[PDB]
């Protein structure tokens, strides 16, 4: 039982040319490569290889003019940069950050891959800018392609379509881009625990409540679980695990666990508010390896605290490994639960 | 999603 890491420091080369400590930093990656050395995982890791996306492959998620447009940025003067930039909700561009998000999704293929053929049981992706805000025609909330989401249609194009992709964006912001991309698909669950404190919380759209069940066939097939008035933490993800994601996931049964894993959810993010522990990051990935024989891809997405995100995604990786889970109620998360439960009871049987 | 100006 082999665990792959794929991790490049070409991606660190994406950044904010007026804000050199904009929250979505380089060092994010870096930092969290740095600790899984130092608490020994690298070691015990099967190196996957990074590699761009094909132009092609973006396609698979992403309309021809937001790539094309996206390309285009890697050749602009800091002017042009700075107005297109501003074109979007939330982001910044740099002469390098089309060639990130390529090696950013080609690394998720590469891992896919090799976890669907059997070279690894699991795997884990450093990798930066994130995904899961980006739509099929614009980027959005750091994100230019949805990494996770074209490794989702990647990983059909190497087996069959039907094959069942399970998504869970815990992220604490909801993945608007994602959700959107597979809305009428059933052969892609797409499940988001997120803070949405009745849509006034990023990226601002009633799309994240929990009345948003998924469309024609895939009514049923997107669950939405936010939350309201509440510093959410341990025992609300652990709830919200225990009611809806792992009942529902285990119906449909998956055959690869995509983990869209920001860590902004975390204690001390400075975008969140909320506080899950490392140690809670640990049993959520715990939970998810029970599905798909273990077949499970962990992305990073979000998580702005560099100790916070790279202790947590380390306990994740640890938990990959097969070590054992260390040691572990807000009324309004109750209300949330009870919400999703309501909406989501008639298409799973489970509820 | 950064800035504090509410939907950013
Ligand atoms: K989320
Ligand atoms: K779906
Ligand atoms: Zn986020």
């Amino acid at each position: 039982p082999i665990t792959g890491l794929v991790y490049d420091q070409r991606m660190m080369l994406h950044h904010n040319m007026w804000d050199s400590h904009h929250p979505e930093l380089p060092q994010r990656i870096s930092r969290i490569f740095s600790r899984h050395e130092e608490l020994r995982l690298l070691s015990r890791c099967h190196r996957i290889p990074a590699r761009l996306a094909t132009e092609e492959e973006l396609a698979l998620c992403h309309s021809s003019k937001h790539i094309s447009i996206i390309k285009s940025s890697e050749h602009m003067k800091p002017r042009d940069l700075n107005r297109l930039g501003d074109e979007y909700n939330s982001i910044f561009i740099s002469n390098e950050s089309y060639t990130c998000a390529l090696l950013a999704a080609g690394s998720c293929f590469n891992s896919a891959q090799a976890i669907l053929t059997g070279q690894v049981r699991n795997a884990v992706a450093i990798v930066r800018p994130p995904g899961h805000h980006a739509e099929k025609d614009t980027a959005c909330g750091f994100c230019f392609f949805n990494t996770a989401a074209l490794t989702a249609r990647y990983a059909q194009s190497i087996t069959r379509e039907s094959l069942r992709v399970l998504i869970v964006d815990w992220d604490v912001h909801h993945g608007n881009g994602t959700q959107h991309i597979f809305e009428e698909d059933d052969s892609v669950l797409y499940i988001s625990l997120h803070r949405y404190e009745d849509g006034a919380f990023f990226p601002n759209s009633e799309d994240a409540n929990y009345d948003k069940v998924g469309l024609g066939k895939g009514r049923g097939y997107n669950v939405n679980i936010p939350w309201n008035g509440g510093k959410m933490g341990d025992p609300e993800y652990m709830a919200a695990f225990h009611h809806l994601v792992m009942p529902i996931a285990r119906e449909f049964a998956p055959e690869l666990v995509l983990v869209s894993a920001g860590f902004d959810a975390a204690r001390g993010d400075p975008l969140g508010g909320f506080q899950v522990t490392p140690e809670g990051y640990a049993h959520l990935t715990h939970q998810l390896m029970s599905l798909a024989a273990g077949r499970v891809l962990i992305i990073l997405e979000g998580g702005y605290n560099l100790t916070s995100i790279s202790e947590s995604m380390s306990m994740c990786t640890s938990m990959l490994l097969g070590d054992s889970p260390p040691s572990l109620l807000k009324t309004s998360a109750t209300v949330s639960i009870n919400n999703v439960l309501r909406a989501h009871a008639p298409f799973w049987s489970s509820l | 999603x950064y800035x504090x100006s509410x939907r950013v």
